[PDB]
């Protein structure tokens, strides 16, 4: 877990809107992981609204949620692999291999959202 | 005490996961107090018997869209979560069926042979799942052969003005699909599954019998979700039509789905999102309008031998109300095919019947699904229509142009000519072939415009008679040879006019 | 007027019914007794949770008057009508919010205060006093008015110190230094 | 049925009834508001709870004073068939224009139907 526990209060589709813990709120463009059976479904944080709660826009598909499901906070921007053991293989947007020969193992991750 | 037991007796006394109870009914799209544990895309079951799926899990009070009227709602009821995500019985029971929606069969030739029961979403095939295609198919109209050659996965998008035979370019091409029907191979065999949409029960009604008399009905399917029935239903219906059409392709078996048309469920997604309040798109059409679309159209495919050797064709079919294709929906599905085929109003009138204006219509996957022969007869069958259009176009006039224009003028008006295509008449691919080597090699540039129609039919007569063996060869070798091409030259010089 | 504006969305209403409360002035003690009323709501909690249920109509606003017959009459008149308005408003998740926005116009007709010392880590009893202290030997708390004065705990807002009370703070912390420092260092 | 219930509002033709009983009568039921206009007659077609409904009124609502009693008819408008209707002209309420007599029926049928 996290002290930054959220847990859904409305999905109306992509938007989901999570209830984080009180004076344990997030930040704009943090990567929220849910635990799934799916691997983890990863929703990126895009406004707080208010009392800890704010309102993500997920990333990957939706479907089955439990509402007032826990969240669980990854604290920042998706986080893919660098390295020149990127080169050569298909990976995906949170960086998962499409190959699927395994995992991108590199020496460095680095965040999606760069100046 | 007396007011915490007076309380415990104005109170509910439920906690309302699995059940919450109804407040607020109007508009059809429910609204519950209550459900506080509740999957998403859920059924619910509403205790007026009607069933409605959850799209909207706002806070405390579930948004709940019905697929039955609110006039046997009234509120204040209990909806008891049914617990599943919509699911639909699939099998091979549909060939010969009418089903509706949730799969009841509308035929009524009584429950459906349904080896399966399937989710109302199942994700596409991955890049590695499929093959790469190489698999060509038909529609027996030969200009969409030739000119955008159809393949199985990919998707093309039949785009043109409501009902100009909208309907009849999409039964073309199933009533070709007998000559492989006929043929034993399950490669071979697409078992077509025909999707109408928003559409008249009379219709369909009328579409089916036509299908039983051209005994297509056998290998067919057809999905309904006629415009009375509900605008969830409306919305799902692709997408359980869309499963049926997986489990063909993962047997292995081939399939080709119609989806006409895809304009009216995007204005049902429209009725729902403006009656869930959800922030209507462009057009109020909604934001997430595209990942449906999307999703649904990907998951066409053919498949290598990681999973079955089936391939789902997908001619999705969009009817352009206003005819303008740089509206938000079609430019959407635009982007998403691998093809659109545009038909002409104006070219209808003109005298093809149906009319295909090939200038705004693509084929990206190309001639890896034409046929060899057919590559090689219509190979500047292209070059010389794109020349008839420019010169076409400058010789209006009425001028007497230079010659060499003229060569191309008087060439490109008999092509159009022989292309002509009459409505429920497919055409055998193998007598495609001597018509379109004949007009490519020319012998038919001479022949008068007028005449072309008579040509044609004792031409094919005449080769039936004489050259059939050339005929039984182009079936047989589906690639001309060189000495067929000589004896093809010779033949339609020996028939030299009618 | 009442004594700071709160804004007062929904509760609001009820602080002007505070301003009522003055007017006719034993309402001032009836922030006191409606406090106990509030009190009572404290000893609601498994009916409270049941209250934030919705859909108790004429029916809700009775059983409303039921949990009132419990009470002994903290708030009076006002509190009663308060009970009726709520009612007939429909909602019990602004009920407690209204006890607080009134607790908060009550206390600012005393005159009390509330400050806070956010700092990383907890601070002496000693510096806690000094501190209140210096408050009053400041026109911040001129004196007149009262002040509860809170030390927060927040690692998160790094070393130093962070006063607050009003809308006046001084803020020595660490970070804010460190990223002047460094600014200027990277000039 | 012997529902009555008052007209809380009465924003334009789309009248809001506070019924008194929690059963709300269903939507697409027909109700009648008791004036001297005669009947109104409306159509619910949300309930916005609280007992109270949201109502299309398909008669005109000049002159309504706010509390006026409703009743309501208890279901979609039974319009009068037969073919004793046939060489009638029938308004909206489905009584006469052209004045030959009360409308000779029979059977009374829903205004909707599946």
């Amino acid at each position: 877990s996290t002290p930054i526990t959220g847990k859904v209060t409305a999905v109306i589709g992509a938007i989901v809107d999570v209830h984080f813990e009180q004076s344990e709120l997030p930040a704009i463009l943090n990567a929220l992981e849910i635990k799934t059976p799916q691997g983890k479904l990863v929703l990126e944080v895009a406004q707080h609204l208010g009392e800890n709660t704010v309102r993500t826009i997920a990333m990957d598909g939706t479907e089955g949620l439990v509402r007032g499901e826990k969240v669980l906070d990854t604290g920042g921007p998706i986080s893919v692999p660098v390295g020149r053991e990127t080169l050569g293989r298909i990976i995906n947007v949170i960086g998962e291999p499409i190959d699927e020969r395994g995992p991108i193992k590199s020496k460095l991750r680095k965040p999606i959202h760069a100046d | 005490s007396i007011l915490e037991e007076r309380i415990k007796g104005v109170s509910d006394e439920a906690n309302l996961n699995e059940t919450g109870r109804v407040l607020a009914v109007g508009d059809g799209i429910a609204r519950v107090f209550g459900l506080n544990n509740i999957q998403a895309e859920e059924l619910v079951e509403f205790s007026s018997g009607v069933k409605g799926m959850a799209l909207n899990l706002e806070p405390g009070q579930v948004g709940i869209v019905l697929f039955g009227s609110d006039r046997l709602v009234k509120e204040g009821e209990l909806v008891k979560r049914t617990g599943n995500i919509v699911d639909v019985p699939v099998g091979p029971g549909l060939l010969g069926r009418v089903v509706d929606a949730l799969g009841n069969p509308i035929d009524g030739k009584g429950p459906i042979d349904a080896a399966g029961r399937s989710r109302a979403q199942v994700k596409a095939p991955g890049i590695l799942p499929r093959r790469s295609v190489h698999e060509p198919v038909q529609t027996g109209l030969k200009a969409v052969d030739a000119l955008v050659p159809i393949g199985r996965g990919q998707r093309e998008l039949i785009i043109g003005d409501r009902q100009t035979g909208k309907t009849a370019v999409a039964l073309d091409t199933i009533l070709n699909q007998k000559r492989w029907n006929n043929g034993s191979d399950e490669s071979k065999k697409l078992y077509c599954v025909y999707v109408a949409v928003g559409q008249k029960r009379s219709t369909v009604a009328q579409l089916v019998q036509t299908l039983e008399q051209h005994d297509a009905m056998k290998y067919s399917i057809i999905v309904a979700a006629t415009a009375s029935e509900a605008a969830p239903l409306q919305y799902l219906a692709p997408f359980t039509a869309a499963s049926i059409g997986e489990w063909f392709r993962d047997n292995g078996k081939h399939a080709l789905i119609v989806y006409d048309d895809l304009s009216k469920q995007a204005v049902a997604y429209r009725q729902l999102s403006l009656l869930l309040r959800r922030p209507p798109g462009r057009e109020a059409y909604p934001g997430d309008v595209f990942y449906l679309h999307s999703r649904l159209l990907e998951r066409a495919a053919k498949l290598s031998e990681k999973e079955g050797s089936g391939s789902l064709t997908a001619l999705p079919v969009i009817e352009t109300q206003g005819g303008d294709v740089s509206a938000y929906i079609p430019t959407n599905v635009i982007s998403i095919t691998d093809g659109q085929i545009f038909l002409e109003a104006e070219l209808f009138y003109k005298g093809i019947r149906p009319a295909i204006n090939v200038g705004l219509s693509v084929s990206r996957v190309g001639s890896a699904a034409q046929v060899k022969a057919l590559k090689q007869v219509a190979g500047s069958l292209k070059l010389f229509l794109a020349q008839y259009r420019e010169v076409a176009a400058f010789a209006q006039f009425g001028s007497d142009l230079d010659a060499s224009t003229k060569q191309t003028l008087v060439r490109g008006e008999r092509l159009t000519q022989l292309l002509k295509q009459n409505q429920y008449s497919p055409l055998a691919t193998e007598e495609q072939v001597p018509l379109i080597y004949a007009g490519v090699n020319g012998h038919l540039d001479g022949i008068e415009l007028s005449r072309i129609g008579e040509f044609e039919s004792s031409f094919l007569s005449y080769l039936k008679s004489n050259h059939n063996e050339l005929l039984t060869e182009i079936r047989e070798k589906g690639e001309l040879s060189k000495e067929l091409l000589a004896s093809l030259k010779s033949a339609t010089e020996s028939f030299v006019a009618t | 007027p009442p004594p700071v504006r709160l804004f007062g969305v929904e509760g609001t209403y009820a602080t002007a019914l505070y301003q009522a409360a003055a007017k006719n002035s034993s309402i001032d003690a009836a922030f006191q007794s409606l406090q106990k009323v509030e009190s009572t709501v404290k000893k609601n909690p498994k009916l409270g949770h049941l209250l934030l249920n919705p859909a108790l109509s004429l029916k809700d606003r009775n059983s409303v008057i039921d949990a009132i017959v419990e009470t002994h009459k903290n708030l009076d008149g006002y509190v009663v009508n308060l009970l009726k308005v709520l009612s007939e408003n429909n909602r019990l998740g602004c009920f407690e919010k209204i006890a607080s926005d009134f607790g908060v116009l009550n206390d600012a007709h005393n005159g009390l205060l509330k400050g806070t010392v956010t700092s990383a880590e907890p601070l002496d009893p000693k510096s806690f006093k000094r501190i209140e202290k210096a408050l009053s030997a400041s026109k911040l708390v001129g004196q007149g008015k009262s002040l509860k004065l809170e030390n927060v705990v927040k690692p998160e807002i790094k070393g130093g110190l962070i006063v607050e009370l009003g809308d006046k703070t001084v803020d020595l912390s660490i970070s804010t230094k460190i990223q002047k420092l460094n600014k200027v260092l990277e000039d």
